[PDB]
């Protein structure tokens, strides 16, 4: 059977194999995809091909290596199929008609497959280019428009010869284009073409083989485009954003403009781009929504993806010696920010939050270019943010939520510039305290900030005991001076500070971590009692677990005795139906990091659970609801589940005290909604012994695995971020000792259940506190089978 | 043999495991739990037929015992105490930038790779005598009359055909016989249930491939086109109509550039006679199927020409001989 | 028998029995077993706390796949 | 749009968002109350919290006298408590006039719960953030304790508690009627039933009370009255000289 193997193959790409065998495999799937005559799972075969020819399988490009390794595929087979979609005379036989999904959907696939196998059409059959156009062209007429154009864009190879190049065929595209008015049914193909072709010429010019038979394609002012060709596409794109809204996926529609820039002859182009930003200016304004606000947004993003796209492909090549003056200069990155800054700032305030997240996400792309301008953006974003935390926007909702998104999509970058980074302790301990219990939304957007700051920062006291320290005296005074400066029109380039004072501010800024976590934990227990739900309950647990991993033992060992402390002495689990998750799980993540903390935490959950049972908890029967006199017992039981699951080998110490407590928990305590809970204890302890998992996630290891203490932006940009001595993960591997207790239990609970149930087979049909008990033992049995699931072998029955 | 490898503790298929006391210890225990679940099922269907809460808890104890073998798939995804790989990726990854990750992320990413290497291990197997006994039970339950029971059992028998081999065969050769029964035992709500079964994604799909049994079945769904009393017959028509839209057969020599299989042609001499042998069996397997449909074609035209008047589901036939006396890839007009 | 070993030779899967030089070979363009042009900056399988299967074993399997896939596609 | 969170209509899961929130308001005062039955009395203890030294304790009361016979204690913002008390003080005067007998505890409750229900079903009016605990020694049923809530619900309790540490107090009482296995407190004089109600609250709250931290209401047959500053100190003095 074909389809099966075609899959086990997919499974095999996960390790490696010889390019000489890809030559083979690719050839199989190119010709396989194009079968006719039976039921075929094409989507699969076109996908094998597309993954076998991947152009970025971990920085490796397999289309290059397959070209170089002698792969050549027949174009007549592909074009011959894509042409059955033409008007076959005698209607009685025409098989394919666009319009009707089932058909258009095949066509869209062949076309995709061709695009994939375009580079393996014989560069050497000189008359393959000309022959193929001279055929499609004669086929072009109003009734074919729809099927011909797309073909061209995905079945004709970008060749370039001495006499007949592919850009030879441009003057004909700007004959159709420029004759109909903006029509997405047409344009989309023109942009796809002159763009994936302009991308080509650029790619080819750099590093590799600057040829393909002709470097006889000159770049200049406007990419491969005439003066009038460029001029036209500009007024057409303006037409789209201001008048006729005719574009789809814009990634494609932007290419031509990006790949027509010439680092040494921009000027004349930037002149054209500026006037296109000044036209478009008003239509982005937050109170001019219309049919256009989508196109302008989906474009200003598609364009700044597809520019940063190019840049990070060239900077990968000037890591190969080859500058090329076609390349994008430090001064393009500058004039790009000049252009799209008011534009991006207006869009981000827009009334639609989706149409805003487009303009807001552009800040991250611009900052990666590390332009000289970088300050202009950090300047806005930080004022907008500090204003918001000073309630200066309280009348306007959007500005508050907006300028918290601006700041989040840019936190990681601020942790770097040695000036801004100072603010980051303040801005965090401010977000934490401003976590609202009434505004579900503001809180989701604050956690966003709080978790991002934690994901790229080590919660660490970085003071060498330097006496001047303190947050005031040394950090606050500077932070206010920077802000005063920034607010009065001045920029941060004009801001002069002593490298001595600014490093006092930075180090003294790392003191507040302690006084701020006492305020985060407080805000968590307040949130245990809110009808926030799901999405946001989870995201909050990520922030509590990320905050933990970015913590040195000094601070963490504090955080621990602060969860421990507040978990017991709290007045915070009243309201009906609580989010226990928000507090039990953050405990488990303490025990992951420090198994030693378990020996005593568990024995306290048990002499507090036995306490609640003994005083009538779970005495009163009910399906459907958890009785509120139980809520306490349920806390301690969820904690015991969540915290055993992460106990691991430290559970070997108090093995016998557990099992005998578990048997106690099932002798006493019957109640269908509590039994779905108590029966999980057995799982969270079998899974923890034999499940093979990670254990260490710290931002920086051991407390000491010194990269030094210039260790902020989490090495996220340093190339040492991944040499093996940094990534020294811990891992729990099940030892012969653990598997052995693992099994002791399996048989001891397995028996306990089967006995107590083989007993109740002296049937009381009434009781109903009987069907409660049989359900109990069958749940304990069940969760005894899971977690303990890693010890079983599918194959055992063969042997 | 083994290409997945996940630190199975008892050694990766070395049968370093077979010579391990700790490993016969373990499965001898899952056997008892299996034989005990049957002990309890027979004890309930006998003493407690009119209970839903009991049978649900047992049907989950089987969704587990049948699946949580190599892996852990129920409970698989509950927020637990590990940071989520998908979350962290959003926070840290810029695009057009190779893995700009902090140490924290690299660590879940790796844990996430181990955990996926575990789930890779195909748990698909041969039915274990006792495993066949419990799959027969899970059917008498998806064949039960209480929606509060038959609906989880059906969902539970689907997670069980993902896990057993040609288990669809076991299921049909139990359905049809006990549907033919529930018809000559009259208006049963057991007919209403059996029809609900036949509409399950995984079954309704394997139906258009069962050439043997779809003979007998269409004639049963027809007898069923009489609301002797219920929503039946409305369901029997949706089902017989769903059927006309599947099935067919492909004779036609895959118009293949013979270069679709050559590049992978082994040196092996004529140890590729095998290929021209398969070509021949997958060619009379086919020709038998093609004949089964013609047999069904003519055996219906019988019930249409000879049955003085059946009424307006006179329609199934016509809606079908048509996608047949005009298919090609054979079809003798 | 060794019928296996001559199929590997045609599928260019007869790997150097020693990992040391195989993992050098796999990234060497002028080698017989060129497989990738770029070394993963984050080679995930090494960070696993156990031994992965033999790179030889990977080959023994990918072969049973290729051979059976060949049969499958040529029978129809 | 997402405006089933602002008025008394149905969320997609049959929930009344505005009522659930209304409940959350009853704690906003941070006073706890409990009520008990005697052989022939009824007692309500509430906390009195006077933070501002500028206040006049005598004017600070969450215990309202609704009729000769009927007492009410509210957990909730003062403004809403009075809106309810005034309406009850008048539904019960009207009841006496129209129908000729004093208004009975459980009927007043059904009538305020019915009211509390309309709020729960009409767009334009909001429920009140109060939980009204009604007590009396009704001439037919004996000692009565009936509680209504913003939801429109009412039911009659052996004893009850309401507010922030509600469940700590509630679970103390439950464990003392599991133990005397009855529906009341077998003591004759109300004084000992007041002492008991203060005792089992000190026990449950883990703090002592002074004559200034408590408000006591009491219902005997033919009267409902409240204890003065001193009438309580006497009750406290007696607790302390046996415990």
């Amino acid at each position: 059977n074909v389809n099966h193997w075609t899959n086990e193959l997919k499974n095999c790409l996960h390790f490696d194999f010889p390019v000489a065998l890809r030559k083979s495999l690719a050839t199989v799937y190119y010709y396989l995809s194009l079968v006719q005559g039976q039921k075929v799972y094409r989507q699969m075969h076109v996908d094998m091909f597309e993954r076998l020819v991947s152009l970025d399988d971990d920085r490796t490009q397999f289309t290059e290596l397959l070209q170089k390794q002698g792969l050549l595929l027949d174009h007549q087979i592909m074009l011959n199929f894509l042409c059955e979609f033409l008007p076959y005379p005698d209607p009685d036989y025409a098989r394919y008609e666009l319009s009707s999904k089932e058909d258009l959907q095949l066509f869209r696939l062949l076309l995709k497959h061709a695009h994939n196998a375009k580079p393996f059409f014989d560069k050497s059959k000189e008359s393959l280019l000309v022959d193929t156009m001279n055929f499609l062209l004669s086929s072009l007429a109003p009734s074919t428009m729809m099927a011909v154009m797309p073909i061209v864009t995905s079945v004709v190879p970008y060749h370039y010869h001495i006499h007949s190049k592919i850009i030879d065929y441009f003057p004909f595209c700007y004959s159709i284009w420029s004759s109909v008015s903006a029509n997405v049914a047409i344009d989309t193909h023109m942009y796809d073409f002159v763009g994936s072709i302009s991308k080509d010429v650029h790619n080819k010019i750099l590093s590799s083989e600057h040829e393909k038979d002709v470097v006889g394609v000159e770049f200049g002012e406007f990419g491969i485009f005439t003066d009038d060709q460029m001029t036209f596409m500009f007024n057409r794109l303006q037409g789209h954003l201001r008048t006729d809204g005719q574009i789809h996926s814009y990634s494609r529609t932007v290419k031509p403009f990006v790949y027509a820039i010439n680092g040494s002859k921009k000027d004349r182009f930037f002149e054209k781009l500026v006037s296109l930003a000044k036209a478009i200016e008003t239509f982005i304004h937050p109170s001019n929504n219309g049919f256009w606000t989508k196109p302008n947004a989906k474009f200003v993003h598609a364009f700044i993806k597809s520019y940063h796209g190019r840049v990070k492909y060239e900077e990968d090549i000037c890591a190969r010696g080859v500058t090329n003056g076609i390349c994008l200069t430090s001064f393009c990155h500058e004039e790009i920010v000049e252009i799209f800054l008011n534009i991006i700032s207006l869009g981000s305030q827009n009334k639609n939050p989706d149409i805003a997240n487009y303009y807001i996400s552009c800040f991250a792309y611009l900052l990666e270019l590390d332009p000289s301008n970088a300050y202009l953006i950090y300047d806005k974003i930080l004022i907008d943010l500090y204003d918001t935390l000073a309630d200066q926007f309280i009348n306007s909702r959007h500005r508050i939520i907006s300028s918290l998104k601006q700041f989040t999509r840019v936190i990681r970058f601020i942790v770097m510039d040695k000036l801004y980074r100072v603010h980051i302790t303040n801005v965090l301990s401010m977000l934490v305290s401003k976590l609202d219990m009434n505004d579900t939304n503001l809180t989701s957007n604050l956690i966003n900030g709080i978790v991002s700051i934690a994901a790229f920062i080590p919660i660490q006291d970085l003071t060498g005991e330097d006496d001047y320290i303190s947050f005031e005296s040394d950090t606050l005074p500077l932070v206010q001076q920077h802000f005063y400066h920034i607010k009065c029109g001045e920029s941060s380039k004009t801001f002069r500070v002593d490298d001595e004072l600014l490093n006092n501010a930075f180090k003294a800024s790392t003191t507040v971590f302690q006084s701020m976590l006492k305020v985060y934990v407080e805000k968590i227990f307040q949130l245990v009692d809110v009808d926030l739900e799901d999405s946001l309950v989870t995201k909050i647990n990520q922030t509590t677990m990320i905050l933990q991993e970015s913590m040195d033992d000094k601070i963490f060992n504090y955080f621990a005795s602060l969860l421990n402390r507040n978990f017991w002495s709290n007045d915070s689990f009243k309201e009906k139906d609580p989010n226990y998750e928000l507090v039990t799980i953050p405990l488990a993540a303490l025990v992951r990091r420090n198994n030693g903390l378990s020996k005593e935490l568990v024995r306290t959950l048990l002499f507090h659970i036995k306490e609640q049972i003994k005083r009538g908890a779970g005495s009163v029967r009910s399906t459907s609801e958890i009785q509120q006199r139980d809520v306490k017992l349920v806390l301690y039981l969820t904690a015991l589940n969540d915290v055993l699951r992460n106990c691991h080998e430290s559970l070997l110490e108090y093995s016998d005290e557990l099992i005998t407590f578990m048997k106690y928990l099932y002798d006493n305590v019957t109640n269908p909604p509590l039994d779905v809970i108590t029966s999980i204890v057995i799982h969270s302890a079998l899974a923890t012994l034999c499940t093979t998992e990670i254990t260490d996630c710290r931002l920086f290891p051991e407390d000491s695995k010194i990269p030094e203490k210039d260790r902020w932006g989490g090495l996220q940009f340093d190339p040492r971020r991944f040499d093996k001595q940094h990534l020294s993960f811990q891992w729990h591997v099940p030892s012969s000792d653990e598997i052995t207790l693992s099994i002791s239990i399996l048989e001891s609970l397995s028996e306990y259940c089967i006995n107590n149930v083989e007993e109740l087979m002296k049937a009381p049909r009434h009781d109903s506190e009987y069907g409660d008990m049989i359900q109990k033992y069958v749940l304990v049995m069940t969760h005894t089978l899971s977690g303990s699931s890693l010890l079983f072998d599918p194959d055992f029955n063969k042997y | 043999l083994d290409i997945y490898t996940c630190n199975y503790y008892f050694g990766n298929t070395t049968e370093e495991k077979l010579q391990n006391p700790n490993y016969l210890n373990v499965h001898r225990v899952r056997a008892r739990i299996g034989h005990f679940f049957h002990k309890l099922y027979v004890f309930l269907s006998t003493n407690f037929e009119n209970n839903t809460n009991m049978f649900q808890i047992l049907l989950h104890g089987l969704k587990v015992w049948f699946t949580d073998l190599g892996q852990e798939t129920v409970f698989n995804e509950d927020p637990n105490a590990f940071i989520d790989v998908d979350f962290l990726e959003n926070v840290q990854s810029l695009s057009h930038v190779n893995e700009p990750f902090t140490r924290t992320n690299f660590a879940i990413r790796a844990n996430s790779l181990h955990q996926s290497r575990v789930l890779l291990h195909s748990t698909n197997r041969k039915a274990s005598k006792l495993e066949n006994l419990l799959l027969v039970d899970i059917i008498q339950l998806a064949t039960s009359l209480y929606p509060d029971i038959y609906k989880p059992a059906q969902g539970t028998l689907v997670h069980c055909m993902k896990q057993l081999v040609g288990s669809y065969g076991v299921v049909i050769n139990k359905i049809i016989p006990s549907l033919e029964k529930a018809i000559k035992d009259h208006d049963y709500m057991k007919i209403q249930v059996i029809l609900n079964v036949l509409l399950i994604k995984k079954i309704h799909r394997k139906l258009m491939t069962d050439y043997k049994d779809i003979g007998r079945l269409i004639f049963l769904l027809i007898e069923c086109c009489r609301v002797n009393e219920l929503e039946i017959g409305m369901y029997a028509d949706k089902i017989l109509t769903d059927i006309v839209i599947g099935i067919k057969i492909p004779s036609s020599v895959c118009v293949i550039s013979d270069q679709a299989f050559l590049p992978l042609a082994p040196p092996d001499g004529t140890i590729n006679l095998q290929v021209e042998a398969v070509k021949l069996a997958k060619k009379k397997k086919r020709e038998y199927y093609l004949s089964l449909l013609v047999d069904l074609q003519d055996k219906l035209l019988d019930k249409l020409d000879n049955e003085k008047d059946m009424g307006w589901k006179i329609r199934m036939f016509i809606l079908r001989f048509v996608t047949q006396i005009q298919s090609n890839l054979e079809s003798k007009p | 028998t060794s019928l296996l070993n001559e199929r590997l030779q045609h599928y260019t899967l007869d790997y150097v029995s020693d990992r040391a030089q195989h993992m050098k070979n796999i990234y060497d363009p002028s080698s017989r077993w060129f497989s990738r042009s770029v070394r993963p900056e984050f080679p995930i399988e090494e960070f696993l706390p156990y031994k992965t299967e033999s790179h030889e074993d990977q080959a023994k399997y990918l072969c049973h796949v290729l051979v059976n896939l060949y049969i499958a596609i040529s029978s129809l | 749009a997402g405006y089933d969170r602002h008025i008394t209509i149905f969320s997609p899961e049959g929930r009344l968002y505005q009522v659930e929130y209304a409940f959350k308001a009853t704690n906003q005062t941070n006073i706890n109350s409990l009520a008990v039955r005697g052989k022939d009395c009824t007692v309500v203890i509430s906390q009195k919290k006077v933070p501002d030294k500028l206040l006049d304790p005598t004017t600070v009361s969450y215990i309202f006298c609704i009729s000769r016979t009927i007492g009410m204690v509210v957990n909730g913002p003062i403004p809403d408590a009075r809106n309810a008390a005034l309406r009850a003080k008048a539904e019960a005067a009207e009841f006496r006039y129209k129908y000729g007998y004093d208004m009975p505890c459980d009927v007043l409750a059904k009538r305020m719960a019915n009211l509390s229900q309309i709020y729960t079903q009409r767009a334009y009016m909001r429920p009140l953030g109060v939980i009204l605990t009604f007590v009396s020694v009704d001439e037919e049923l004996g000692p009565s304790i009936y509680k209504t809530d913003p939801a429109g619900y009412y039911v009659g309790y052996k004893a009850t508690a309401t507010g922030p540490k509600q469940q700590e107090i509630t679970t103390n009482l439950e464990n003392h009627f599991k133990k005397s296995k009855i529906d009341h407190i077998n003591e004759e004089s109300w004084e000992k039933v007041v002492e008991f109600a203060i005792t089992h609250m000190i026990d449950a709250l883990g703090t002592e009370f002074s004559k200034n931290d408590l408000e006591v209401g009491v219902a005997t047959k033919d009267k409902f009255f409240t204890l003065s500053a001193e009438n309580i100190e006497e009750r406290l003095v007696a607790i302390a000289e046996q415990d």
